[PDB]
C-alpha cells in the first residue's frame, strides 16, 4: 500500500519567522498507518480538488467535490485512524453530502450554533446526534438558496450576508435564523427595493460590527465601494440605507478589510497602487495638525 | 392648498423603486456620504494616505487580498499576484516572501476566482482550487512482498 | 487570559484553547491515567474557528458560562455528559467587544464594552425570547453616541 500524499498538490501553508520575513512551506501531511487499501480508504479526497479549510471541534477539514473531510481530534495533518482495529471515536469522518441534486461544496461559514456548509445552491448543516463527533455525524440541508461562487459569506451579528447570480446587476441577502421555530434558516433580499445597483461580480463582502455596515467590491465597475449601513434596534431593523463610495475616478478599489473602527483600504491608480486608512472618528483630528479635519479623498 | 411636510431621517439609502413607491428620506442617488442615525448624514471619513505599493501591475491585475489580525502588534496583508505572493503591513512597508519548497501552487490566470486563504490563530492555509491532488505512488511500504 | 470556574472544573483560557482541570481537584491539568480513560480528565478544547479570535473572558450568562474573544463570542457546553473529552464548543453571535472591560451582568443582562475609534459604545446582551438558545446584542447608547470617551 501508498503511505503518502504527494505534499505538493496539497493545501500550502504561509508561516512567519522570527526573522520577520514570511515563509512558503508545505505541510508535512503525517504517513498513513495501521491499515490497508480496502479498510483504511483514502480520504475521499485524493482524486478531486480542494474548496476550503475549516475548523470543526479540534478536527481540521476540507470540503472536496461533495465531500467533508475532517481531520484526527488532537491532531491537524492526519487524516487516517491509529489503528483500524478498535476504532476509537477520534478518527477522521468522511460524510459525503447526501442530496437529491448536484452540489459541489464551497464554503463553510459557522452561523448559530453549526458551522453550516454552503454550495452553490443548496445549504448544509454539519451538526451530530449525540457525542461531539464520530462516525455518526449528521448532514442535512435546510435552505436551497442561489449563492455565487465568488465571494465569501461574511457574518457580522445575527446575520451573515452573501451574494447571489442575477445575469447582470447581482444581488446581496440576508441570512437569518428566524425567531419561531427552532431551527429554521431564511434569506431574505436587502436588494429587494435597490436592484440594478451592483454589477456583476461580488469578489469581496467587508464589514465591521463597530460601525454597523456591509460593503460589497464589485469587478462591474470597480471605482465603488457599495455599502449597506444598517441598524438594529429592538430586533427590529431601522435603517436599509445604500450609498457607494468613488475615491476618484478611474481608481480601481481592488480591497477592503476592516479593522475594529479603520477601513485600511489599498486602491490602484492608473499609474500606482496605494494604501489607506478610512477612520471613523466624529470630531477628533487625522493627522498631526489639521485645524479642522479636512476631508481630503488622500 | 398649501400643504407641508418634513421628512425628519434621512438616514435613507439609494431606492431605484418608483416614485410612488418609496418610503420617505430614501433618495435616488448618494455618493460618498454616510448616514448614521443620530448625527443625520455626513461627507464620508476622508481616507488617510499611507505608504504606496509599487507601480500599476505591481499586484496582478485581479488579485485575492486577506487581512491578518493575530495581535495588536501584528497586522499584515497577503495579496496572491498571478505569479507568486507580496505581503504588506499595515503601516506600508513590505516583508518578503520566501519559496522554500517552490511556488508552482499560486500561478493562476485568475486568482480571486481559483485561490484561497483560512487564517486561525496558530496557522494560516491556503488552497488551490484548480490543483487536483493526486496520489502519492513511488512510496509503498514494502514493495511486492510475495505473501506466500 | 483568564481563570473561570465550570462544573467543578479549574480553567484557563489560552492563545485559542480552553483547558479545564480535573473535576475532584482543582490543580491538577492531567489524567490519573492514561490506561483507563475515567471521565473526569482534562479536557483541551481548542477553540474552532472560521477567523482568528484569542480567548479573553469568560462570563456566565443563562444556562452556558459563554466565552468571549474580541469579534466572536463562544458557547461552551456538551452534548451528553456534565463534561468528557465530549465537550462541544459553538459561536453564537460575532460581536465586537473591547479587551479592557469585563462584561458585568446585572439582571438577564450583560453589558459590555465595543471598540469604536472615538466616544465608545455599550452593548445590551440578550437571550431572545422567541427561539429556544439564539443570543443577541442591542445597543443601548445607540441614542446617546458621543459621550462616553
Amino acid at each position: 500500500t501508498e503511505d503518502q500524499v504527494l505534499w505538493e498538490t496539497m493545501p500550502h501553508a504561509l508561516v512567519r519567522a522570527a526573522d520577520g520575513n514570511f515563509d512558503f512551506k508545505w505541510l508535512e501531511w503525517s504517513p498513513k498507518s495501521c491499515g490497508d487499501v480496502d479498510t483504511n480508504p483514502w480520504p475521499s479526497f485524493v482524486g478531486s480538488s480542494i474548496n476550503d479549510v475549516f475548523f470543526f471541534r479540534n478536527r481540521l477539514g476540507f470540503l472536496s467535490g461533495e465531500n467533508i473531510i475532517l481531520s484526527r481530534t488532537a491532531k491537524y495533518f492526519n487524516f487516517y485512524p491509529a489503528s483500524i482495529a478498535n476504532l476509537s471515536d477520534d478518527d477522521p469522518i468522511d460524510v459525503a453530502v447526501s442530496t437529491n441534486r448536484i452540489a459541489i461544496l464551497k464554503y463553510a461559514v459557522p452561523f448559530s450554533e453549526e458551522l453550516l456548509i454552503w454550495s452553490d445552491e443548496a445549504q448544509f448543516v454539519l451538526t451530530a446526534s449525540g457525542t461531539l463527533t464520530s462516525k455518526s455525524v449528521e448532514l442535512n440541508l435546510t435552505t436551497q438558496f442561489d449563492v455565487q461562487d465568488r465571494a465569501r459569506p461574511f457574518g457580522i451579528g445575527r446575520n451573515v450576508y452573501f451574494a447571489s447570480p442575477r445575469s447582470s446587476f447581482t444581488s446581496i441577502h440576508r441570512y437569518y435564523a428566524v425567531q419561531d421555530v427552532s431551527s429554521v434558516k431564511n434569506a431574505e433580499d436587502i436588494t429587494s427595493h435597490v436592484p440594478n445597483y451592483i454589477p456583476n461580480g461580488v469578489f469581496s463582502i467587508c464589514g465591521s460590527g463597530t460601525e454597523n455596515f456591509c460593503s460589497v467590491l464589485s469587478h462591474g465597475d470597480p471605482s465603488k465601494i457599495f455599502m449597506y449601513k444598517f441598524l438594529y434596534l429592538n430586533e427590529e431593523l431601522r435603517q436599509q440605507s445604500w450609498s457607494h463610495w468613488d475615491f476618484g475616478e478611474n481608481v480601481q478599489v481592488l480591497a477592503c478589510q476592516s479593522i475594529s473602527s479603520d477601513m485600511y483600504v489599498i486602491l490602484r491608480n492608473e499609474f500606482n497602487t496605494f494604501l489607506a486608512r478610512i477612520s471613523f472618528t466624529k470630531n477628533a483630528i487625522d493627522l498631526q495638525g489639521e485645524p479642522y479635519r479636512a476631508f481630503m479623498d488622500m | 392648498a398649501l400643504i407641508s411636510q418634513s421628512i425628519k431621517n434621512l438616514k435613507g439609502g439609494i431606492s431605484q423603486q418608483p416614485d410612488i413607491l418609496r418610503y420617505p428620506d430614501q433618495g435616488s442617488r448618494q455618493v460618498n456620504g454616510w448616514s448614521s442615525e443620530t448625527e443625520g448624514l455626513q461627507k464620508r471619513p476622508p481616507l488617510v494616505f499611507l505608504n504606496t505599493l509599487g507601480d500599476n501591475g505591481a499586484l496582478g491585475q485581479a488579485p485575492y487580498i486577506h487581512l491578518i489580525n493575530r495581535d495588536e502588534h501584528e497586522q499584515y496583508y497577503a495579496v496572491f499576484t498571478g505569479s507568486g505572493i507580496r505581503v504588506f503591513d499595515l503601516s506600508g512597508n513590505e516583508k518578503q516572501v520566501r519559496y522554500p519548497n517552490g511556488s508552482n501552487y499560486i500561478k493562476t490566470a485568475n486568482p480571486r476566482n481559483d485561490l484561497r486563504m483560512v487564517t486561525v490563530a496558530d496557522y494560516t492555509f491556503i488552497v488551490n482550487r484548480n490543483v487536483v491532488a493526486q496520489k502519492n505512488t513511488k512510496s509503498v511500504n514494502l514493495p511486492n512482498y510475495n505473501p506466500n
